[PDB]
């Protein structure tokens, strides 16, 4: 047996941030070295644990979150950061234990006329709690006048589209992000390293 | 289409090393050889070496022997070429070139046919200790036929790429050779002549890109009006 | 190392003429010679291969001849897009060597330049420097004189020139002359003028502007 990390990273299509994907890895053995060996990873940070020690550790469960954000928003996937992605899209807790991995996806997620399939939430009445998902599309009311399902003055559709083109700068190019959560509960260890 | 796409332009300090990429597409990568040729600014061409993209055999010129390394990666169908202990006379554009296939003679002789039918775009490598600097783009607003353009000022190293309306506007465009100023930094100007009638009818944007600094600008060239105040 | 000498090193001809370039080898190289066309900024382009065989797509007007050590490359009737630097390359014996090159240029009738002037943009003035740009569009011959007059006084040593390479459609040149001052020095003067003298102009032509207007 081997835990399907290839299914998570080498997936053909990725999710939008506001509807970020979550895969649960359970009851198998995980070769972490395949990950911390690739020169493809633009970003690779681990909180509460080192990759070095990962192949010799045992966990109750692991969570692989997947999404696509633009280039200079990747710094928002870290404990204590704020910004539209960290506030209204994907939020990491302060005591986060896990890893953030990200690579440049301009070659696939960008099209000649611009890729508008990838979306993100701009407006929200409240910040998101850690690991909270919100896929609603109720009109955001920013004024005293209710909108009643129709957007107009100070009434907006909540979700906004990334304009992903191969001609955009490094900061506006799409990056694919995978977040590895390590749950260390009081239970049997189901996910462990080979050694 | 046969397609040889090289990596971006790059700067290194003297004594370092550069690894230039060459990606092949549109044919069975392994059945051919790849050659690396070098051209310094204002000089002729210089052959460097040959790589077998199936076996991995390598053969170099004596000048580069020892300090050059040619790599192959069949999975991604891309060749690599690394030069080490760089110095100022290694400032040049590097091309990867494909010639056709070698054959066997009626006698049983191996004959080569090394004439480069396909070329890459070229990778500019500049070797100097000066530090990378991104450009600043300013508009040269127009005043029959009207002239407008963009000034791409103080930047290092070469090159910058300038398009107009993202490649939509092409005729009448003059992009000038960059000039070293006393600063040690380069500057350049990209101009275009259009009908005066179009100045109000069409909009003109210069797309400047300088990836050694990871810089990209889309500058709006607005016509200058003398009687527009508030 | 086989060394290929290419001649002439430079040459100018008119549209419709025959062009003949020679490449002589240091050793007998059979007919394993190739002829490339390289236009400025682009990669070389194979035109002739194995001394005489026209490579697919290349027009009928290109020609190759020779065997042994002397070779010739011929253009039937020159056309405006033929300007480039041409190279000869041998592969008889490693290492593969190229010739020195032959720069090919068009001889054209005299065309007067179109002169424009660009005062410094406000965006740049806010950064502390001022760049005045004079542009000479589509002229021939290449030699032109650009004089910067600042309140009728002549600046020296603060400008720089840039020339495009000859055009592939009308065989003309374009010239850039940029004078860059500090903003403090820039606003010491009022009149900026570009006086241009060229063979096509019956008299020197001046384009001027008043700073602040
Ligand atoms: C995801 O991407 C590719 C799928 O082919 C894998 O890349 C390689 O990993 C193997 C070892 O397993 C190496 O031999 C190759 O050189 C790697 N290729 C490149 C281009 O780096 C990768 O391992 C896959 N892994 C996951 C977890 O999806």
């Amino acid at each position: 047996n081997l835990c399907p990390f290839g299914e998570v990273f080498n997936a053909t299509r990725f999710a939008s941030v506001y509807a970020w994907n979550r895969k649960r890895i359970s009851n198998c053995v995980a070769d972490y070295s395949v990950l911390y060996n690739s020169a493809s990873f633009s970003t690779f940070k681990c909180y509460g644990v080192s990759p070095t020690k990962l192949n010799d550790l045992c966990f109750t469960n692991v969570y692989a979150d997947s999404f696509v954000i633009r280039g200079d928003e990747v710094r928002q996937i870290a404990p204590g950061q704020t910004g539209k992605i960290a506030d209204y899209n994907y939020k990491l807790p302060d005591d986060f234990t896990g890893c953030v991995i990200a690579w440049n996806s301009n070659n696939l997620d960008s099209k000649v006329g611009g890729n508008y399939n990838y979306l993100y939430r701009l407006f929200r009445k409240s910040n998101l709690k850690p690991f909270e998902r919100d896929i609603s599309t109720e009109i955001y009311q920013a004024g005293s006048t209710p909108c009643n399902g129709v957007e107009g003055f100070n009434c907006y559709f909540p979700l906004q589209s990334y304009g992903f083109q191969p001609t955009n700068g490094v900061g506006y190019q799409p990056y694919r992000v995978v977040v590895l959560s390590f749950e260390l509960l009081h239970a049997p260890a189901t996910v462990c390293g080979p050694k | 289409q046969v397609q040889l796409v090289q990596s971006g332009a790059e700067v290194k300090k003297p004594g370092a090393s550069v690894k230039v990429s060459c990606k092949a597409s549109g044919y069975t990568f392994t059945s051919y050889y790849m050659h690396w040729v070098r051209q310094a600014p204002g000089q002729g061409l210089e052959w460097m070496g040959i790589i077998n993209s199936s076996g991995g055999s390598t053969s170099y010129a004596q000048k580069f022997q020892g300090r050059v390394t040619m790599t192959r990666d069949t999975s991604t169908s891309t060749v690599y070429m690394e030069l080490s202990s760089l110095r100022s006379e290694d400032t040049a554009v590097y091309y990867c070139a494909r010639p056709p296939r070698n054959y066997y003679d009626r006698s049983g002789y191996y004959q080569r046919a090394e004439y480069f039918q396909h070329w890459g775009q070229g990778t500019l490598v500049t070797v100097s200790s000066a530090s990378t600097k991104g450009p600043s783009v300013f508009p040269l607003a127009p005043s029959g036929t009207a002239a407008l353009g963009c000034l791409v000022k103080d930047y290092f190293p070469e090159p910058v790429t300038v398009s107009w309306n993202s490649g939509a506007l092409t005729s009448g465009v003059h992009t000038f050779p960059a000039v070293l100023q006393s600063s040690g930094l380069y500057s350049l100007s990209s101009v275009v002549t259009v009908p005066s009638s179009s100045l109000g009818t069409q909009t003109y944007i210069c797309n400047v890109n300088h990836k050694p600094s990871n810089t990209k600008v889309d500058k709006r060239v607005e016509p200058k009006s003398c009687h527009h105040h508030h | 190392d086989i060394q290929l000498t290419q001649s002439p090193s430079s040459l100018s001809a008119s549209v419709g003429d025959r062009v003949t370039i020679t490449c002589q080898a240091s050793q007998d190289i059979s007919n394993y010679l190739n002829w490339y066309q390289q236009r400025p900024g682009k990669a070389p382009k194979l035109l002739i291969y194995d001394a005489s065989n026209l490579e697919t797509g290349v027009p009928s007007r290109f020609s190759g001849s020779g065997s042994g050590t002397d070779f010739t490359f011929t253009i039937s009737s020159l056309q405006p897009e033929d300007i480039a630097t041409y190279y000869c390359q041998q592969y008889d014996n490693p290492p593969l060597t190229f010739g020195g090159g032959t720069k090919l240029e068009i001889k054209r009738t005299v065309a007067a330049p179109s002169v424009f002037i660009f005062p410094p943009s406000d965006e740049q003035l806010k950064s502390g420097t001022a760049s005045v740009v004079c542009l000479l569009n589509n002229f021939y011959p290449r030699e032109a004189k650009v004089q910067w007059k600042v309140d009728n006084a002549l600046q020296s040593g603060n400008s720089q020139e840039s020339v495009t390479e000859q055009d592939s459609k009308d065989s003309t040149y374009s010239l850039s002359s940029t004078l860059t001052l500090s903003k403090a020095d820039y606003e010491k003067h009022k009149v900026y003028a570009c006086e241009v003298t060229h063979q096509g102009l019956s008299s020197p032509v001046t384009k001027s502007f008043n700073r602040g207007e």
